[PDB]
């Protein structure tokens, strides 16, 4: 029927499906509309937090986090003290893309070393 | 690759040929450019080029005017894996190389000349936005724009429009991506033929433009004329398969006074 009639009405590599006396387009992920000619905006749901920036890609969304934040939705404030940085029983103070080591007396330097 | 960032280098002024470190070029500043396009960040520049990076070959020495190249590739081309966000950050660096012009970035003696930085908002369009950057040592004059990939339309290049003239459609492309129906066609995708002028909307149809075919029980150029009941001799019709007797006639098929 409709699909064998030459070219492809579904534009972005979508599959042609024959209805009766007509057809419908099986759109690949990230495409909508009758004949898949429109790029779906994957960033409508505003998935990412912490003042990030959403990038609408083909079939998926990508977010650039503000410095110090991470995760797919930029939902995680990175514990910069996770690696146990301050040595010799120093104290660790996490902030944002930044960490400070409280230095006990007799020790100095960035890592209190 | 739905949208494209275009960057045209126009003119670069660098008399004396001075590097960043204050040393003069020897023998002259064989200048190539590194471009870094990334997202708008009000805070200090951190991270890589998220929108894409590109290095150019040596374009000139010291002060020179840059010509367009249809096939270097000026204006520069940056295809994006994403829809244009509207905001951006642009980093243009001028460099010097003692090595070959083929891939100047692949040379050990590379030294920086000068660089500039701009960020802000930009809307998709064929309109070139031009800007100058003057300093005591160097001057840079350039222009840039964001356009849609070929056959792509809309404010965000998110709609595809390839022109058709076959069974699936007969249309041209409007700037917003919506089909512009060819003469004699209608519908969303312009695949519905416009029947002959005056052809009965209810009783007539067509498969080709300016044609008029009659649904069962009708005839004529406009399919507006009924066909009386088979065997109707002295009677008329308004609706197919009828036999409304004339004057002085009667009976079902109208044939007896
Ligand atoms: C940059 O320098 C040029 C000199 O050729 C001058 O014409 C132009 O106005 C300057 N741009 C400014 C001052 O913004
Ligand atoms: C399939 O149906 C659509 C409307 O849904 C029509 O435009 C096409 O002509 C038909 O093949
Ligand atoms: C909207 O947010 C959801 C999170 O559930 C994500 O899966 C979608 O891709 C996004 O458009
Ligand atoms: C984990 O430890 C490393 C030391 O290698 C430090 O650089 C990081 O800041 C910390 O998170
Ligand atoms: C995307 O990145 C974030 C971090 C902010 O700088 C935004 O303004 C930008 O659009
Ligand atoms: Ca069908
Ligand atoms: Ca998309
Ligand atoms: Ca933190």
């Amino acid at each position: 029927d409709e699909c064998a009639l030459g070219a492809n009405p579904c534009e972005h590599a979508g599959k042609c499906l024959n209805t009766l006396g007509s057809f419908e387009c099986q759109c690949l992920q990230g495409y909508t509309g009758p004949r898949c000619e429109i790029d779906v905006n994957e960033c409508i749901s505003n998935p990412c937090q912490n003042d990030a920036t959403c990038l609408d890609q083909i079939g998926e969304f990508q977010c650039i986090c503000m410095p110090g934040y991470e995760g797919v939705y930029c939902e995680i404030n990175t514990d910069e003290c996770a690696s146990s940085p301050c040595l010799h029983n120093g104290r660790c103070v996490d902030k944002i893309n930044e960490f400070l080591c409280q230095c006990p007396k007799g020790f100095s330097g960035h890592l209190c070393q | 690759s739905s949208s494209i960032f275009q960057l045209r280098l126009q003119e670069f002024a660098n008399e004396r040929g001075m590097l960043a470190n204050g040393r003069p070029c020897e023998p002259g500043c064989r200048t190539f450019f590194r471009i870094c396009l990334k997202h708008y960040q009000a805070t200090f520049s951190e991270g890589p080029c998220t929108f894409g990076n590109v290095s150019t070959p040596v374009l000139g020495t010291n002060s020179f005017v840059i010509r367009d190249k249809n096939s270097g590739r000026n204006p520069l081309q940056l295809p994006l894996n994403f829809t244009w966000p509207g905001t951006f950050s642009l980093n243009i660096q001028a460099w010097h190389t003692p090595g070959d012009d083929l891939r100047p970035e692949t040379s050990p003696g590379n030294s920086l000349i000068s660089q500039i930085i701009i960020q802000g908002s930009l809307a998709v369009g064929k309109n070139w936005k031009s800007d100058e950057q003057n300093n005591t040592l160097t001057r840079l004059r350039y222009s840039y724009r964001v356009v849609c990939s070929d056959n792509y339309y809309g404010d965000s290049c998110s709609r595809l429009c390839k022109k058709r003239d076959d069974h699936f459609g007969h249309y041209e492309c409007q700037p917003d991506g919506s089909p512009s129906c060819l003469p004699g066609w209608t519908g969303k995708y312009c695949d519905q033929p416009i029947c002959l002028s005056g052809c009965h909307e209810q009783n007539g149809y067509c498969s080709k433009p300016d044609e008029c075919n009659c649904r069962p029980g009708w005839q004529g150029p406009l399919c507006n004329e009924c066909i009386p009941h088979k065997g109707c001799r002295h009677g008329t019709c308004t609706i197919p398969w009828q036999c409304a007797c004339d004057e002085g006639w009667g009976g079902l098929f109208c044939d007896q006074a």
